[PDB]
């Protein structure tokens, strides 16, 4: 029954371990898209 | 007299009156917005690495 929370307790964890992951991944896909936005307009 | 004669000279023979019309502006202006992109870059490379630490440091 402690290995249920045991599960629980690595669930939530990585769980705050996706979203910040989640964060990081739209930043960079940010980046990118400005990166290559600006860069297109030189021309 | 003679270096000032010479240069009074010279300067008879590429006067013209008009106020010449060339410019460097518009590389002046590409070579800003390159710097702005880079600083740019900049600012958003420090809010990604800062999100990397806020995560790994729990």
């Amino acid at each position: 029954s402690e290995e249920r929370r045991e599960i629980a307790e690595v669930n939530k964890k990585l769980k705050q371990k996706n979203q910040q992951l989640k964060q990081i991944m739209d930043q960079l896909r940010n980046l990118i898209w400005d990166i290559n936005a600006m860069l297109a307009m030189r021309n | 007299e003679a270096e000032l004669s010479a240069q009074i000279r010279y300067l008879t023979q590429v006067a013209t009156g008009q106020p010449h019309e060339g410019s460097s502006y518009s590389s002046r202006k590409d070579c800003q917005m390159a710097l702005k992109r880079v600083d740019y870059a900049r600012l958003k490379l420090s809010d990604v690495a800062r999100t990397c630490e806020q995560m790994l440091e729990n």
